Formats: structure tokens, sequence, C-alpha cells
RNA sequence: CUCUUAAGGUAGCCAAAUGCCUCGUCAUCUAAUUAGUGACGCGCAUGAAUGGAUUAACGAGAUUCCCACUGUCCCUAUCUA
RNA sequence: UAUCUGGUUGAUCCUGCCAGUAGUCAUAUGCUUGUCUCAAAGAUUAAGCCAUGCAUGUCUAAGUAUAAGCAAUUUAUACAGUGAAACUGCGAAUGGCUCAUUAAAUCAGUUAUCGUUUAUUUGAUAGUUCCUUUACUACAUGGUAUAACUGUGGUAAUUCUAGAGCUAAUACAUGCUUAAAAUCUCGACCCUUUGGAAGAGAUGUAUUUAUUAGAUAAAAAAUCAAUGUCUUCGGACUCUUUGAUGAUUCAUAAUAACUUUUCGAAUCGCAUGGCCUUGUGCUGGCGAUGGUUCAUUCAAAUUUCUGCCCUAUCAACUUUCGAUGGUAGGAUAGUGGCCUACCAUGGUUUCAACGGGUAACGGGGAAUAAGGGUUCGAUUCCGGAGAGGGAGCCUGAGAAACGGCUACCA
RNA sequence: GCGGUAAUUCCAGCUCCAAUAGCGUAUAUUAAAGUUGUUGCAGUUAAAAAGCUCGUAGUUGAACUUUGGGCCCGGUUGGCCGGUCGGAUUUCCAACGGGGCCUUUCCUUCUGGCUAACCUUGAGUCCUUGUGGCUCUUGGCGAACCAGGACUUUUACUUUGAAAAAAUUAGAGUGUUCAAAGCAGGCGUAUUGCUCGAAUAUAUUAGCAUGGAAUAAUAGAAUAGGACG
RNA sequence: ACCCACUCGGCACCUUACGAGAAAUCAAAGUCUUUGGGUUCUGGGGGGAGUAUGGUCGCAAGGCUGAAACUUAAAGGAAUUG
RNA sequence: GCCCGUCGCUAGUACCGAUUGAAUGGCUUAGUGAGGCCUCAGGAUCUGCUUAGAGAAGGGGGCAACUCCAUCUCAGAGCGGAGAAUUUGGACAAACUUGGUCAUUUAGAGGAACUAAAAGUCGUAACAAGGUUUCCGUAGGUGAACCUGCGGAAGGAUCAU
């Protein structure tokens, strides 16, 4: 094809962006970023489709170029910035602070935060080597790379970040027992407090979940993301806490509430 | 490239098409609520052998089975809401057994004939 | 195969920066370098003992296993240091809810390490494009010699 | 221009395989820089993503490592003398990698005997400790020490010159000394 | 049906080195063909060891076309003995 | 949503096809045609041919303004507003269209890169540049040579351009620079031991080659060649540091050198303030463009497993002029018979190779409703291929590009 | 099959039927078709068993190798009761499943890490005449999988699960005035917000992961060149 | 050698029909819509036509393999009455 | 009654067939070989570095001697760069000429089938013991159906000494 694509039809957007089909033809492609382009959320889709702050693409862009909303401290002028898992997205007009966290079938929440706790983000570490000039450095699901980390660190832990200087303040070890957001596969979005891990030497450890009523499912390791102890995470989670009723319990729920 | 917009057609036809029989019952019921088309009564067969073909399938499953339980007693209550199914036969081995006139009488030709104000199906 | 005088070729055989300093009197007269490949296959004794000097080898050179593990019955062994498998499986037509016998034959690169025979079940291991057809290597034998020191004389 | 693809090119069945796809730009070769011998001459060629590869055409001199002495030197590259792909490459003193190449020892010569103070073939105060500290460690070889006479050590092209430019490698020693050696007079 | 014979030309084959009419008619090859070839056959007067039909191979045998080739020609010129 | 009916007979039961019957995101055509919503549409045949117009351009406080441009107000006699032209930078490789080729190809699911390139976005990343190192190198900043423009011109003709004269940079081409410390090589000397020394050079990153470190399968010893720290001078060396992977010659580091030396800011915009020895000294705020390496993201290229319609009136096929493999090299961003040289004789097939056909782009899907199936998918999404037919190639991160060029054929 | 002089078929009038902003025709295809038959055809005579036998490829192929008995743990429906202000759990009862044991019984295997469970018991005991009951450390369970070493007869099938685009399909919620659709929307202080959504399923060959060990293959110890230490 | 009873394996015949078939009839042509022991082969309305074409075997005659266009509403089977 | 073939008319389809027949499409030998790229050369002009003179400027700082950095301007000489036309050898390789091959088509005198087809002309082959029982294989023969030899079958006109 010649060339990296530069547009993204409708239908073919990630479906979790929920875009209708109709009422154009194209969905914002998500610039190059700090996370993919499969699970992310480009801005103009949270200021115009989340928030209903503007109505047209037009106005997403008189919104921006105006360094009203910031993205984990930084202002991200960018129309289309793809902006994921973990972020924080901060309005100085109108007070408001915002965190990307899934919801329980698979999609990105309006999380309302503090002010203070939208000044660390979480971010799991995906790879740890030795840099050049022999310093050691981690990555993180978001681009981010800290040099000089704690050496315990190994992959596939969680890393608590400053947001406002670049550098870690405490991390949390991928063991039997923890807080996990699990972020892909059809249990995007539960949260369960690892069971056990298979091993599969060659490719794709399974990680056995457990959330808080007796639930049990599996996802491959790299769609587990920790995120604390059991009862104790490290972000405010959303409402539901990511169990996943089932539709009969769901309709029962939605139901339940029924007098005016 | 825009997404297709979707559609569907609402009626089926007759395989014999000249079943005497099927035809005089076709006008009685044309005749008493006061329609125009075999269509019109196409319309509403067609709807009620989808109902049916869902109660089949569900039927054939396991009672208390999730996906029964979910779909059949939605498949019931959507019935009942717009009056077509009893009260007291609202466990879908009746909607099985439903019949044409059973929607034909909700429309709102008949109840606006049934409730006076019309006193003719077709001043209705 | 390689077989006897591995110096047998027009360039000088050797393991790549293996280096042997000769003003250093040594009794192995060669340093020779090895790895163990991994998924629990033991690197043979053969490829450590032996002094040959194939550098598709698994165990002592610079080819890596990844990806598929399959594993096939010996068909041809009449190419120097490479063999065929015929890996067989029977393939499903719904239509009739029967299976049909099929097959695939897999050309495999084979270190000399292993001494192979036309019917041995051999376990290869996927690498990189190794030759034009070559995409798997020879990494565990399976049988020994199907029955053959069986099938001896009268008694 | 030369493609490097499988798509003409029988299958293993033998099959002939009809042309899809007109030839692309990233399957492309180039020809060979077949680089000899002296007047220094390097052309740039720009590959792919921008990338440069500095295509060597009359290089004269290389840097070759004493292996076993462990140091490096600049010498003249004399000519060609053996070579396993291809006969042609010694007739007309070619360049390429796995070249066997005779080269100046001069330099090699100098540091020796400046380095050990023995003067293959065949007085400052620190200089005699230096010396003396040193050998018992100058047995160096035989047939690698009766090369400096004619001024000439056998070595083995390392570099690859059509890709970088450079013509370096290693004098040649011990075992694989001992296989050129032999080639080289039995053919001779 | 009729005259009539010893019997009244069968299988084949053809304007054939056998056909008068004849430069037969049809087709083909050509710009154009008393030529060539394939067909047709009430065939002046084809025809069965007076041998009929077919036929690979062979021919200083008769004939037709094509390719190559050329002073055969257009249209002549020049050299040697 | 599991249905049949008409036609062989003088009549009869069969076999059996023909006919009827219903549907078609199935085309056409005829007749008829009022309202609402909805909205496919030169695919089929001719990837046949094309008039004309349009479909790719683009500027921020922030690369270049002496328009002999407009505007004048307004601190501005280097510039300062606005701004044609033009340079520079970037984009034109997306999009849109078509379905010609294509049958182990494409494509789908599933793999691989420990086998590679990647503009960009995002996150990191640079005290080393000079010279035998006091009469010294522009750093308070080095070089011309051009467009536009001015003027003189040519041609029937074009997004043709020639000669002459100017002038810019984040264009082009150059070229300075900064702490401490350590480790290494040399060694002037002095004095003989167990030896140790004044100070001379080397040491950014990148490139190329060679050597080495990168332990760990549980524990101990003698000796050789060297040579390390601490002396309670027989000697000891006690604590001695180790990353990732299933797996590497991985990451990373060290040694000797190598290079027509990669990079290490001669750039711009707003502010203009501290602080004395008052030098217009020395400092200093915010963010813009950049810049090498790594990472990230958008990608790409190859790639494992398995699955294609009809065909034997295709049975053997493949190595001419690579067919299958080995060694070496060359070429590529890189693997690989990708190419070359040398050597070997291999590779596929009735479990259908090879060849032929396709009125064949593959897939998500579409039509038909007991089920099992049958038939279809040029065409709204994904992937591929193409731009009259072939081939070649410039630019560039990315094209074998066609609204880019060159050649041949039409 | 009608029409050759009373035409139930043609050309019309009349009247009538069918579908109806639609209706006919042509071509294709699907259903009817068990007339392509795996489900599911037929072959004495209707179309169809090679003249006969051998026979390779292919398909297929007898029976038999841990059965039977004992104990324990805890699950999900359904009953007779309701304790409670439609739904709740104990004890009583069946019923159908899952796990683990001992019966001569590999569970691959050693070397520690860990222990969840008792042969434990150290005191007694909330309390119904006590094995109904668990907090509870000092001798005494391995497997429940970590990681390091050392090895492993092969498969088919079936279970569950991960990995998985949207539109399409099936399907939930929602009164586009209905409906095809759409993915909306619904509530208020309708004068400075409240708020439910944007489900679920199929996704089948292959590949991956896991439970099962019937059925059907494969390999083993016979010139012992066998098996444990 | 013959007789009687039995039992294997033969070539057949007799009566029944539970059963099967369109019937004629059939201990297989049965144990099939209550449709599955293994396996081989052929047929798919009638003509055209076992013709054309190619392949191959044969001395020949001919054998084996073997179409289509077009045409057509029947051809056919068993039985019943004439 | 049914019914067979030659022969005759009208229409249609397919076949054989001199023309070494014709056309389209895909491959391809051999020869010829454009262009761009790579490469050996080339030097229209246009400058770098180095070597020295003649005429001036700027000063590391002296009473005479001493002496550096930049820049401009002409006789003339040592060792490299750019780069046009042109040009060597290459790989890639369109395309032209002449052939071969594969696939899809295809005209043709004439020849000979079949159908429409029912009938016409000549006979009576078949169906009744069809008036010579029928049919199968093979061979020869005859206007035509057909006849006859040899060996079969009953689907016979006989389940029977
Ligand atoms: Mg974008
Ligand atoms: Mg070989
Ligand atoms: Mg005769
Ligand atoms: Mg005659
Ligand atoms: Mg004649
Ligand atoms: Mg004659
Ligand atoms: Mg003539
Ligand atoms: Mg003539
Ligand atoms: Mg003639
Ligand atoms: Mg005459
Ligand atoms: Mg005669
Ligand atoms: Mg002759
Ligand atoms: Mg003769
Ligand atoms: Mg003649
Ligand atoms: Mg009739
Ligand atoms: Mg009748
Ligand atoms: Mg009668
Ligand atoms: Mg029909
Ligand atoms: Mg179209
Ligand atoms: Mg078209
Ligand atoms: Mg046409
Ligand atoms: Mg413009
Ligand atoms: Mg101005
Ligand atoms: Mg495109
Ligand atoms: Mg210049
Ligand atoms: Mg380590
Ligand atoms: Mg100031
Ligand atoms: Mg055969
Ligand atoms: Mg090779
Ligand atoms: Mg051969
Ligand atoms: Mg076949
Ligand atoms: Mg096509
Ligand atoms: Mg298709
Ligand atoms: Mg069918
Ligand atoms: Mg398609
Ligand atoms: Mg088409
Ligand atoms: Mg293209
Ligand atoms: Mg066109
Ligand atoms: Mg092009
Ligand atoms: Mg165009
Ligand atoms: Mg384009
Ligand atoms: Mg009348
Ligand atoms: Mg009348
Ligand atoms: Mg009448
Ligand atoms: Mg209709
Ligand atoms: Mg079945
Ligand atoms: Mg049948
Ligand atoms: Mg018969
Ligand atoms: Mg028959
Ligand atoms: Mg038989
Ligand atoms: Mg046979
Ligand atoms: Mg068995
Ligand atoms: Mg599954
Ligand atoms: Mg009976
Ligand atoms: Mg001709
Ligand atoms: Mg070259
Ligand atoms: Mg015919
Ligand atoms: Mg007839
Ligand atoms: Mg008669
Ligand atoms: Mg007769
Ligand atoms: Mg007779």
């Amino acid at each position: 094809a010649r060339g990296p694509k530069k547009h993204l039809k409708r239908l073919a957007a990630p479906h979790h962006w929920l875009l209708d089909k109709l009422s154009g033809c194209y969905a914002p492609r998500p610039s190059a970023g700090p996370h993919k382009l499969r699970e992310s959320l480009p801005l103009i889709v949270f200021l115009r489709n989340r928030l209903k702050y503007a109505l047209n693409g037009r106005e997403v862009k008189a919104i921006l170029m105006q360094r009203h909303v910031k993205v984990d401290g930084k202002v991200r002028t960018d129309t289309t910035y793809p902006a994921g898992f973990m972020d924080v997205i901060t309005l100085d007009a109108t007070n408001e602070n915002f965190r990307l966290v899934y919801d329980v079938k698979g999609r990105f929440a309006v999380h309302r935060i503090t002010d203070e706790e939208a000044s660390y983000k979480l971010g799991k570490v995906k790879k740890v080597q030795l840099g050049k000039k022999g310093v050691p450095y981690v990555v993180t699901h978001d681009g981010r790379t800290i040099r000089y980390p704690d050496p315990n660190i190994k992959v596939n832990d969680t890393v608590k970040i400053d947001l406002a200087s670049g550098k870690i303040t405490d991390f949390i070890k991928f063991d039997a027992g923890k807080l996990v957001y699990v972020t892909g596969g059809r249990n995007l979005g539960r949260i369960g407090t690892i069971v056990h891990k298979e091993r599969h030497d060659g490719g794709f450890d399974l990680v056995h979940i457990k959330d808080s009523l007796d639930n049990t499912f599996v996802t491959r390791l790299n769609n587990v993301f920790v995120i604390g102890e059991q009862g104790k995470p490290y972000i405010s989670l959303p409402k539901g806490k990511g169990i996943k009723l089932s539709i009969a319990e769901e309709r029962d729920r939605r139901r339940a509430q029924q007098g005016l | 490239p825009r997404a297709p917009r979707t559609y569907s057609k609402t009626y089926s036809t007759p395989k014999r098409p000249y079943e005497s029989s099927r035809l005089d019952a076709e006008l009685k019921l044309a005749g008493e609520f006061g329609l125009k088309n075999k269509k019109e009564i196409y319309r509403i067969s067609f709807q009620l052998s989808k109902i049916r073909r869902a109660a089949r399938d569900l039927l054939t499953r396991d009672e208390k089975d999730p996906k029964r339980l979910f779909e059949g007693n939605a498949l019931i209550r959507r019935l009942v809401r717009v009056g077509v199914l009893s009260e007291d036969k609202k466990k879908l081995d009746y909607v099985l057994a439903l019949k044409v006139e059973d929607f034909l009488e909700r429309r709102l030709q008949t109840q606006v004939y049934k409730l006076g104000l019309a006193k003719s199906v077709h001043h209705a | 195969s390689t077989e006897l005088t591995v110096q047998s070729e027009r360039a000088f055989q050797k393991q790549p920066h293996i280096f042997n300093n000769p003003k250093v009197k040594t009794s192995k007269r060669t340093k020779r370098w090895y790895k163990n490949a991994g998924l629990g296959f033991k690197t043979p004794k053969t490829a450590i003992e032996g002094s040959y000097i194939d550098k598709k080898c698994p165990f002592t050179g610079l080819v890596s296993i990844r990806g598929k593990i399959l594993t096939g019955t010996v068909v041809s062994t009449k190419m120097h240091r490479t063999i065929v498998i015929r890996r067989a499986y029977l393939h499903y037509i719904p239509k009739y809810n029967r299976y049909e016998k099929r097959h695939k034959n897999v050309p495999v690169h084979v270190s000399p390490a292993f001494r192979v025979q036309v019917g041995d079940i051999v376990t290869v291991g996927q690498c990189r494009p190794i030759s034009k057809t070559v995409r798997f290597n020879v990494v565990k034998v399976s049988a020994a010699a199907g029955k053959a020191n069986k099938q001896f004389a009268k008694f | 221009g030369i493609s490097r693809d499988s798509r003409h090119k029988r299958s293993a069945t033998g099959a002939k395989r009809a042309q899809f796809r007109k030839k692309r730009k990233f399957e492309l070769g180039r020809q060979p820089a077949n680089t000899k011998i002296g007047a220094k001459r390097i052309h740039s060629v720009r590959t792919r993503g921008g990338n440069k590869k500095y295509r060597a055409l009359r290089i004269e001199t290389g840097n070759f490592s004493w292996a076993s002495e462990g140091i490096s030197k600049k010498t003249r590259i004399a000519g060609v003398v053996y070579h396993p792909s291809n006969n042609e490459l010694v007739r007309t003193n070619t360049l390429t990698k796995a070249a066997i190449v005779q080269i100046d020892a001069t330099p090699f010569r100098q540091w020796f005997e400046a380095h050990y103070g023995q003067t293959l073939g065949k007085k400052s105060k620190n200089a005699e400790r230096k010396w003396a500290a040193r050998a018992a460690s100058a047995k160096i070889e035989s047939s690698v020490e009766s090369q400096f006479s004619a001024g000439r050590l056998y070595a083995c092209i390392s570099s690859r010159p059509g890709q970088s430019g450079r013509c370096d490698g290693y004098i040649l020693e011990g075992e694989e000394l001992a296989f050129y050696l032999r080639r080289l007079t039995a053919k001779k």
C-alpha cells in the first residue's frame, strides 16, 4: 500500500468508542502515541461523544487550541491524540479531573477523580533492559521510559508515577493474590485478585482470576494489569467495580429501580 | 463508503396461490378488521410465524436455561404488554398456540372501533 | 551427515569468533562452543563431543528455534545434512461427516549430531529460513532404528 | 532492477508460477562492488530508510589485527592469493570477505621489536624492565615468523568491503594458517 | 415393364500418363492460371495377376507450389587467360 | 418453517422426466403509477476510447521580505505592521476508482522476526569537537552563489526558457567550545631493590575489524606464566559484583586499531530582569525549530500451521538458462538459490504431482427457511492487484508511483 | 390441449376471479428433488453388477489386559415445612451430578520452598443428658505448584477455556406518531441538572490451553542386545 | 452293496409367509422412513449414440476409453380387461 | 391393427474435409536490441589547497635588529575535488524480425449423419408358431428392410416320460 494509512473509516473504528454507524463516513484516526490505535480514545471522542462539551469536531479543535484540556500534566493540543488506559484528563476550567479506566463491558468510562489523585498515575512495565552507558531503564505501557529504577522491578509489575516529575515513587510486584484490572479479551474491565499463573514456556502465559464475587475466569498474561491489594486498589475504581453481573442480574437491577 | 442502511421485509406470501378455503378465511379477516390487502394479513402471519419460531427453538432446551429464561420471558412480557397474550396463559406454551386474530385485535383500527368512537371498522 | 574430515571444503571451516590462541599450549586443541536450545530438548552429547562444523546446527550453530514444534516420520535421507519428513493427518469433510488421509512433506535441516535413517519419528523445530524450502530443524529423535537389531540371520 | 523475490523460480514441486505483482522496490538487488586494490575510491549508496552503504572499489590499505597478539595495524594490502568462492577473484586481485590476502608486515614488525625487543627472523632503563617482564611470551610461532623475511603476512578478510568500504581482517594463525598454506603450495 | 446376352462391369477408381465434347463444373492457390490440387461423375472409351485399390522407403523419372538463392530478367557494365 | 398438482393407459399400479408452484441484496423488459420514509445505481459486454472543466496543495509570536506592494501610526535610521512573488520545510506513497491478471498465488484463521527497515507522535538521551598543548585557531558568530526582482532576448506553439546584472536562510558549504577525576600506555632520571618515580601523550558518540567480560548443576585443592589490593615482610587476600529469555555470540561493558569521520545548535520568537570591582562586563525567564542513540507509536517486509472451483480426452513432473541441498561470497533493510562460484544429485506425485479450464480477485458475507444441503459474493468493511500494454527509474521515511519521469509497443 | 359454423381456450362486449401501486414476461438460481441420496436413491425384468478369477493403491477388519466392593468432603435442583416484614437458610427426606480415599493399585522423578488439610492435641468447652462446634501452638499428610537438575512410546476423539473487528445474522432494552429503521433516550426545580444505556449469543476447520481415558489406532521382553539397585 | 437315525458341505425342488415388491414373484429380491455389518461396480427421461473426436491395443476385422449440438412428452415396466 | 428400411421433398443442427486453411490470447527459442541504473574512461568550465615573486594594508611590541591571525590583487609552479556533452564494460531489460508451443475460436467445394416426421414410393423385416419362432455375438452377401453359415439366450411356441 506504498505508505502508512492516514484515514480511519467508521465500522473499522474500534467498537468500544460507541460511534453510530451513519452520520458520516470516517472516524477519527488516533495519531501516533503512547497507546496503541485499537486500545486508545482520541481526545475528540472524549470531548465530544463522552462529555458533550462540543457539538461538532470543529468545536473540539476550538476547545483544544486554547490549552484547556491537559493530559498527564502536559497540554496536548492534538485533536486526535491517542489517550489510553491509566491516563489523566484535566480541565483547568470546570475544575474537572478524569482518568481513563475501563467499564465492565469493555469501554472507557467517564470516571471523575479528585484533584490530588489526578497528580499521579499507574503504569505497567512492559520491558526492562540495560540501556547504553550502563543505565538500566524501565518502559511502561504508555511509552514512558524511566531510567534508574529499583532493581526488584521486573516485567509485568505495575508502577506508581509522579506525573509532575517523571520518576517512580512506588512499585507493586506480580505475585499471587494481587488486585488485577483485566485489559483485553471478553473479560476486559474485570477486577479479580490473581489466583494462579500457567507458565507455558514458548508462549502466552495464562493468569487465573477471582473477583470479589467468587467467580473465576482466565486471560492471557499480557491482558493482566496489577493494580494493588485485595480490596485495596491504588486508583479509585469506577462504579460497579468490574464484577460483570449476568444478563439476568443486570435486567433485575435496572428493573429493581422502577419507582419514580 | 457509508455504513449500509439496513432494511427488511415485513410480509410473507402463501405458496399455494389459489387455495379457495384459504382465500375465504382471509377475506373474512380483511372484512372484519377493515383491511385493504391480503398483505395486511400476510404481514401478521409472517410476524406470528417468527414469534412461534423463537418459542419452538426455546422449548427444545432444558427448563430454566439462561437463554431460555431471559429471552423467553422477554417474548412473553412483550406480547402481554401490547395485549395479545392472556394474563393467565403466560408461560409461552400458549404463545406457540397464538393465532392471527389475537394480533389483529390490538390494531388502532379496532380499539378505535371497539371503544365506540367509530361505529364501523371502516369509519375507524 | 558430514562423515569424516570436517575440513573438507575450499574455505576453512570454523566456529565464528571462537578464537584459540596458539601461544597457549592447550590439550583440547580447539575451543568449542555450544548452547542449550530450550524447551527441555536435550542438547545431545554428540554435538558437544563431536567436531563437526555445521553453522545451521541448533546446538552448535547460529540458528535459533522458535515458534512451531512439529513431529513427523522420516521418509528420505538422500540429501546431505538435510532430510524430508512426511507428516500425516486426517482432514474433515463436514458434508459427509467423515475424514480423508492427507499429508505434507516438510524439508528440514538435520545436524550431524543426530544419526537418522528412514522410518524414524523425529521432532523438528521451526527456525529462520535456512534454504529455499527448509524452515524446520531436527531437534530430537523419538525412534531408534525401527527394530533393526531384531532382523538378524538364522538362529 | 535485480529482484530478490522467490515469485519467479519454480516451486519445490517444480511448478511454473505465474507472474503476480510487478517488481517492487523493497525486493530489489544491486550490483557487486567487485572492489580491486589500490588508490582509494569509495562511493556511497543510498539504501532503504535513507541509511548509506559505502561501496568500496579500489581500496589499498586496511586495518588488520594480530589475533593472538592483541593489536591491530593499518597496512598496505599486497595482493590476493586464495579465494574459496571463485578463483577469478584471485587472478584479478578482487577484495571480498573471506579472501586470503597479503599485507605489509612492516607495521607488525615495528610493534613487535619495540614491544618485546627480539627482532623477528634469522637499551632504555624502563624498556629493559618491560622487555624482561615480557618474553617467555614471545615464542610467537614457526610458520608466522618465517613470513616476516618476505615482508608479507597472510591475513583473511573479515569485513564486507562492498558494504562498509572497509577491507579489514586478521593475520592467519595456527590451524587456519596451516589450512590455507597447504592449499597455497600443493596447487603451486 | 419391354427387347436381348455366354455374361451383360461387381468391389474399387477417375476429365486420372485412360474423357471426345474440353480451356468440363464446383472449390482452392494468383492481381490475373488452357497450369497445379481437392471434389463431382450416364465414365466418347476406368476397372479387377490384360491385375484393381492402397502404400512407408527409394528416384540424374514427369508435374505444381513455397523458402533460400541468384545478371534468368529490368539493363546492362567491367576485369583475367 | 417436515404439503405437492397436470401429462404415458381402454382402465390400473409403477418407473420416469416434462409442465405447474413459491422465493431471490437477481438483472432485464412490458404495462400502470397518488403520498411518507428509505436510496442502489456503466460490475456483467469492451482493464474499450476519450472533448472540456474540476479532483493537491500547504504559514505559525516563532526559517528567508529593500515588492521601486498595501497600510500608516507610532518608540523604533539594521529589521519590526500586513503581505504578492520566490526560496526553504512538509504533503503529494493518504484518498477515491476498478476487478484485468492471479488457483498453493491471493486470502482467512493461527504463528515468527533469537531474520529486518520504519517519516512521524510520545518518552528518554550528549561537560569531551582544537593542537607536539606560551608569543595562537573568527565565537562579540567564518564562506559564496542563487531564486524572486531589474534589464536584454529567442520560438507558430506549452506550467519552454537564454544572456547580462543583484540579494537572503533552519538553502548550500564550512568551522570554534567546557568541570572534576580515574584508568591506561610511554618514560627524563636514581639504584640496585621488594624496586618507584617527576610529566608526555591517549581516552565524546558513531563507523569497521579483531580480542574479551556478560558467572550460577551443589562443593574443595596442588602447580606454571604473568600481576592485582593490605604488611604484624613466615605471608595472607578475609566481605568480594553480577540483568533478561524456553533459548543466543542478547542487552551492556572492556581492549588494539580503523573512517575521503555520523552526531555533539554559527537557528528563531516573546519577554527583558537581576547583580558589582559600572566593564553597556557577567549573568538570567518562558517555548519554537532542531539534533545522535535507545524506546514508543503509525507502520512495513518477509513468515509457521491448515483450508481453494472443474478437469486423467492432463501420469509423471522438476534441473534450457536453479530444479532440491551443501560451503564460500555477492547483493538486500535484512533471512533465503535472491544471485554467483565450486560440489553433490536431489525435490513433487493415485493421500492426484505436473498440465489444462475458469464466462476466478480472496474474505466478512448473500439467496433458499424441517434438518443435512444447494447456489452466489465485480460491488458500502478488511486484504491484494492495477492505472492503455510491458520494462526501467528519480525523489523520499515510505513508490518499482503513473492526476512522477525515461524508453519501446499500441 | 383448443380452432374445420351452436368455440366453457382464439377476436371482442358483458360479467367474474387473483394480486393490487403495483402486476406480467424473459433468463438464472434455490425450494418442491429421497430426480446426486452422508442424513437418503435405484441397479432380476423399468436407466444400471465388469465374461471370469488374481491383485496393488484405497476403504474395512474377531475376542481378551482394574474390574468389583468400602469410607469421606462439599456442591443444584425438588420436596414437607417458614423463622420472617414476594424471598431467606438450617435440620428430615429423596434424585442427579463433582472431588478425594483404602482395597497388591506412578502420582515421571529426586533436591527445598508452602504448608491446605489431620493419624494430630494442648487446655477445655459456647452449650440441648455430646464427636452437633472453631478460634486454637510443641512430635506427626505432600503434590496444591513454585524452580533447579534429571527423563519422557505415539495418536485420533470428546470436555471446557483463552485468543479473537465492525456492519451482517439471531437477539435484549427503548413507543422513530406506526413500521423498515435508529442507537437512542428517560426524568426534573423544564430560571444555570438528574439519570438508564450503547447488552447477550453464533463465531464450527486449523492452531493454542485444559479436564476426561470409553471407543479406534501405535509402540514394548523372544537368538533376551530385557527390567529394576 | 443296501436300510434306518444324525451331522457337516453340495446342485436343486416342494409348501408357506412372518417379511418384501409396481407387480410378475422372491428364504432373498427378507431382517429399510423403526431408513447404518464391511466393501467393489454401474445408472439419473426418451432419441441423438455407443455416433463424432482424441488416446490406446490389434495384421486385419475391430476392442477399450467416449462426448456434444440439436430434437422430443413421452419412451418404458408389471399386471387387468378386451 | 400395429410396424421396419432404402428411396423422394422442405427446414435445422452437429460432423468429415483439399485449402500444410484462417483469427484471438498466453507463454517461448534464435537474432536484432531502446532506455534508465551500475561501472572504466572523458574534461565544456570553475574553483579548492600548496610553492614563490612584485605593489600595499593590519601589528606580537624595540633606539637599530625583531614579527603573528584574517581579507584583496597579477607573470608562475608542485598534489586533490566538483562537474556537462561524450564514452567503456555490465546487470536489468521493454520492444522488433523470424520460428515453435499452448489455449479459445473459426471459413470451405464436397462428403455423410440425425431430427422435424406424422406422410409419399417400393416392398413385409418385426408384433399371432407374424405365416422361415425371436434375439445375442461373429462372418459373408443382397434395391431396401434383410438373408445365410457357426456358437449362444428364452426375454419361446415346451417348467412334463
Ligand atoms: Mg489523525
Ligand atoms: Mg545431495
Ligand atoms: Mg463382389
Ligand atoms: Mg462402382
Ligand atoms: Mg472419368
Ligand atoms: Mg492428363
Ligand atoms: Mg505458374
Ligand atoms: Mg485449372
Ligand atoms: Mg483432380
Ligand atoms: Mg459425348
Ligand atoms: Mg484395360
Ligand atoms: Mg524424384
Ligand atoms: Mg538408382
Ligand atoms: Mg501432375
Ligand atoms: Mg395426453
Ligand atoms: Mg388417454
Ligand atoms: Mg376402447
Ligand atoms: Mg420446473
Ligand atoms: Mg461499480
Ligand atoms: Mg467495464
Ligand atoms: Mg462484443
Ligand atoms: Mg500557492
Ligand atoms: Mg516591509
Ligand atoms: Mg489507496
Ligand atoms: Mg559556488
Ligand atoms: Mg545473568
Ligand atoms: Mg539588561
Ligand atoms: Mg495410468
Ligand atoms: Mg548456498
Ligand atoms: Mg539429475
Ligand atoms: Mg482425482
Ligand atoms: Mg478474471
Ligand atoms: Mg468466487
Ligand atoms: Mg439440488
Ligand atoms: Mg469480493
Ligand atoms: Mg468481470
Ligand atoms: Mg500501485
Ligand atoms: Mg481504459
Ligand atoms: Mg508506473
Ligand atoms: Mg486520471
Ligand atoms: Mg494516484
Ligand atoms: Mg354464425
Ligand atoms: Mg355463434
Ligand atoms: Mg361462442
Ligand atoms: Mg407474484
Ligand atoms: Mg450422518
Ligand atoms: Mg430414482
Ligand atoms: Mg428389455
Ligand atoms: Mg435392464
Ligand atoms: Mg455378472
Ligand atoms: Mg480392471
Ligand atoms: Mg477390535
Ligand atoms: Mg471451543
Ligand atoms: Mg402373497
Ligand atoms: Mg499460406
Ligand atoms: Mg559493476
Ligand atoms: Mg449425430
Ligand atoms: Mg423413428
Ligand atoms: Mg401380413
Ligand atoms: Mg412378416
Ligand atoms: Mg418370422
